[PDB]
C-alpha cells in the first residue's frame, strides 16, 4: 500500500 | 493479461479501475522491460487522461504508476512526455493537497532525470515558477521535493541551468545555507552544486547572489558531513566554468574527475600556450 | 506475493511473511539498537532521517524484533517526536511508529502506553493529506489489535474525526478513515456500539448511494463489520435505513459488490 | 570527416595513429549522438584491435576512447560487447603498470554501469577474479578503482550480486571497515552496501562474513560522514531482501 | 578586416587561456584559502580530498590566483604530502602541485623554494607508472620556467634519471620523459650543457632510429632545443653523429617529420 522513500549518493 | 488492464482503465467501475491502477504500478516496477510492456499495450493516453481527475483515490495512483513509467530510460520517460503529461504535472504543482503534490513532484523529477531533452520538456511546461515558489514553504516535506526536482533540472546543460536561475531559485536557496536543519542544508547545497556546475555565467550568478560567505563559513564546521556538501559546492564554483574540473552531485562524477585529470594534459598544452602567447602580445 | 495465497499451502505463506526476519534479528544480536536509539535525541535532523530509516526496517520484522525495538526504548523518543512542527522528522516517525504497531497485541499495547493515540488523534484534524495519511496507517495497525487496543482507540477520542472524515469530498482520506474505522468495527460489540453510538451509520448508509464502486466496497466492509455485532447493533443498522439500500445493491453489476451486499442482509439475521 | 579517423586506426604511421586517435576520444567525450556516429562510422573494431597492442601510448588513448563509448546508454555499451572488447580488457587487470591499469578499471566500471545485461558479460568474461585480488592491494589508487568497478557490478540484480560474492569479494571488504583511512572506508562500504541491497541470500553472506560488529562500532562515531555511510549499508542489510 | 577577427581572436584568447579567473578570484575574495590551507594538514583522507580538489581548481586559475594559494601557506603541507606512501593521497597532491607549478616564474620559484624538487627526484624512480607520470608532469611545468628555475631541477638531480627513463619499451613514459628533458632543454646553453654532460644525445641519436613517427615527433623536438643553444652545444650534438640522422628524415615519408628535422638541421648549420 502507497508509502514511498528514496536517498541520494554522491 | 495486459491489454485487458489496459482496458480496464476506461472502466466507469471505480473499483474495476482502481484495480488495473495498482497493478499496473505494479507492473511498471521490476525493470525497463515491464515498463516498455506497458508502454507497448498503449496504456499513456488513458493514463494521462486521468490526471485531470477531481478523484483523488484515482490520481494518487495514477501519479503512482506515471512515476513508475518515468522511473525508466530516457527513451521511456520520452514516451511520457509525447503523451502529454507535463502539462497537467505543472498544474497540479500549485495544489492545496499536500498528498498529490508528493506524487505529482515525484513524477517530475522522475522525468528531470533523463537527458537533455527530457529535462527541457519539463522547463518549456512551466515547471519552475511553481518549483521556486515551493523553495519559501515552510513545510520541510514538501521542500525536500521542491529541491529533488530543482536539482535533477539544474543537472542538465548550462541552458537548463540558466533557465532555473532566470526563475529565481538562488535567492531562496542561499537563505537556506542559513538553516539549523543540517537536512535542508543538505538538500540545498545539492541544488547549488549542481547549479555551480555550469559555465561561467552560471557560476556567477551564484557569487551575485551571496553565496560565498555562507559557505566559507562552514568549512569551519566540526561536521564532515556538511564540510563535504560545502566543498564539493565551492569545489564547483572554483572550477571556472571549466567542465572537468566540475562534478555534478550523482554516482560516478568524483571517479569521472580523477580519469580526466590524467587526460587534460593535452588539454592543458594548449591552454599554456594562450597564455604565454597572450602575455607575449601584453 | 502475501496477496496470492492442504498444509504446504500454510508453510509458503509463512516463509513470505517472516523472510528476512533473520537477517534482522542478526543486527540486533549484534548489538545495533542501543545507538540507534541514542541517535534518536540529536538536534542533527540529517542523522535523524539516517537512524529512523534503519530503525523503521528493524521494525519491518517480526513481533520479536518489534518487540526488541521496544525494549531498547525506542517508543519515548518516537513519541516526542509526533508533536514536531517539521512534517519531515514527522513522516519517518510515524513511518517506524506504523511498522512497530503492525506487530502483536503486546507491541500494539506498547504503542499506546507509550502515550502515542493523543498526539495520533490530534493530528487526524490536520489540513494536511499527507499528514493525515500517515496518522490514519498508524491508527489503523493500533486498531487491527484486540479489544482493549481498539477500546484504547476509542477512549481516545479518535471516532469523532473518524466519522467525521466520511463526509469527505476526497475518496483517498475516504479509503483512510474507512479502514480506520473497519479496524474499529472488527473487534467486540462494545467497541461496534461506539462506533454506532458515534454517528457513523448514517453517513455510510449515505455512501451506499454512491455511484463510485470503489467507496461502496469500502463502506460495505464497514457496516459489514457493524453487522457482525449483537442484535442490539444489527437493529441499529436496520434504524439508519441500511436494509433498503442494501437490497437496492443485492442486484448491482459488480460480482465482487454483489457479495458483499448479500454477505451484509446475511449477516442481519436474527 | 570521420571515416578518415577510422581508417588512419590501421596506419603504420604511429604519429598519424596517435592524432586521430586522440581526437576519436574527444568526439565520444560529447555525448550520446557524438558516441553513436563513431560507432555507426565503423570504430569499434579498429579500437578493439587496440588492446592488443605493445604501445602503452597506444593502449591508453584506446582505452581513453572506449571508457567514453562505455559512458553512453546501455545500446551503446552492448556494442563496445558485441565488438569484443571484454576480454582483452579483463586481461589487462593482470597488468603491473598501474597507469594502464587504472584505464582499464575505468572502462570496465562504465561497462559495469548498463543494465545488467552488461554487467553480466563484464561477469562471464572473467572480471571478478583480478578484480578480487586488488582488494589486497596496499595501493590505495588501485583499490579505489578496483572497488568502484565492483560497486558497479553489485549494483545489477542478485545474480550479479552472487557472481561477486562467491568470488570471495566479502573477506577482503570486511577488513577494509576497520581501516582508519576514511576514504578507504567509504569506498569498502559503498561496494558492501550494494551487495546488502540483494536478497536474504546475499544479505546472510554479508553476515556470516562478520561485518555487523565494525558496522555497529562505526555508529558511535563523531564523525556525521562515517555514520551516514555505515547506517546506509545497515539499512540494506536490516531490509529483509 | 583586421580589427573583427584581430579582437574576435584575441577575445578568444583570454577564455581559452583566463576563461574563470574573475569566478576563481571571487571564491579568493571571500576568505576560503585559510580554512582550506588549515584542513591539509587533516588525517581524514577524506576530508583531505575534498579540500585538494578545491585547491587545485582555485590553482588552476592565473598567476594572481595562484599566487594567493601560495601566500595562504599551502606548499608546506603540500611537499609533506609528497612523502606519503597513500598513493591516492599523492595523485591528489601532485595534481594541486601541478597547477601552482603552472603559473609564472614566481609561482615556481616559491614551489622550489617549498622543497619539493627532491622529493619529485625520487619519485622519478618509482616502478609505479602513475606516479612517474604525476611527477614529470610536475617535473616539466616547473621546467617550464626561468633559467633559474631549471638550474634548480638540474642541481636537484633530475637529469640522469631522466637519461635512464629515454630507455624505456614504454612509449607513453618515454613521450613523458622527452617532454621534461624538452623544457630543460629550452633554457641556456649551460643547461644544454648539462643535459648533453648527463648523456642525453647518445640516447636522442638512437631514438630517430625508430620506427614509431610518434617517438621521432617527440625526440626531434627535444634535440631542436637542444640544437637552440651555443655553438659547442652544437657540436656534441654532431659529434653524437645526429646530421646523418637528420639528413635521411628530411625525405620522410610523414610531412610532419620532414618540417621538424628539416628545421632541426638549420638550427646545427
Ligand atoms: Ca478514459
Ligand atoms: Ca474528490
Ligand atoms: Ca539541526
Ligand atoms: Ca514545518
Ligand atoms: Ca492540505
Ligand atoms: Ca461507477
Ligand atoms: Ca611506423
Ligand atoms: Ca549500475
Ligand atoms: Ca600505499
Ligand atoms: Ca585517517
Ligand atoms: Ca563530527
Ligand atoms: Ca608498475
Ligand atoms: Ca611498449
Amino acid at each position: 500500500r502507497r508509502r514511498r522513500r528514496r536517498r541520494r549518493r554522491r | 493479461e495486459l491489454p485487458q488492464m489496459v482496458q480496464q482503465l476506461n472502466s466507469p467501475d471505480q473499483q474495476e479501475l482502481q484495480s488495473a491502477l495498482r497493478k499496473l504500478s505494479q507492473i511498471a516496477s521490476g525493470g525497463n522491460e515491464q515498463i516498455q510492456a506497458v508502454i507497448d499495450a498503449g496504456a499513456l493516453p488513458a493514463l494521462v487522461q486521468l490526471l485531470s481527475s477531481p478523484n483523488e483515490q484515482i490520481l494518487q495512483e495514477a501519479l503512482w504508476a506515471l512515476s513508475n513509467i518515468a522511473s525508466g530510460g530516457n527513451e521511456q520517460i520520452q514516451a511520457v512526455i509525447d503523451a502529454g503529461a507535463l502539462p497537467a504535472l505543472v498544474q497540479l504543482l500549485s495544489s492545496p493537497n499536500e498528498q498529490i503534490l508528493q506524487e505529482a513532484l515525484w513524477a517530475l523529477s522522475n522525468i528531470a532525470s533523463g537527458g537533455n531533452e527530457q529535462i527541457q520538456a519539463v522547463i518549456d511546461a512551466g515547471a519552475l515558477p511553481a518549483l521556486v515558489q515551493l523553495l519559501s514553504s515552510p513545510n520541510e516535506q514538501i521542500l525536500q521535493e521542491a529541491l529533488w526536482a530543482l536539482s535533477n533540472i539544474a543537472s542538465g546543460g548550462n541552458e537548463q541551468i540558466q533557465a532555473v536561475i532566470d526563475a529565481g531559485a538562488l535567492p531562496a536557496l542561499v537563505q537556506l545555507l542559513s538553516s539549523p536543519n543540517e537536512q535542508i542544508l543538505q538538500e540545498a547545497l545539492w541544488a547549488l552544486s549542481n547549479i555551480a556546475s555550469g559555465g561561467n555565467e552560471q557560476i556567477q550568478a551564484v557569487i551575485d547572489a551571496g553565496a560565498l560567505p555562507a559557505l566559507v563559513q562552514l568549512l569551519s564546521s566540526p561536521n564532515e558531513q556538511i564540510l563535504q556538501e560545502a566543498l564539493w559546492a565551492l569545489s564547483n564554483i572554483a572550477s571556472g566554468g571549466n567542465e572537468q574540473k566540475q562534478a555534478v552531485k550523482e554516482a560516478g562524477a568524483l571517479e569521472k574527475l580523477e580519469q580526466l585529470q590524467s587526460h587534460e594534459n593535452e588539454k592543458i598544452q594548449k591552454e599554456a600556450q594562450e597564455a604565454l602567447e597572450k602575455l607575449q602580445s601584453h
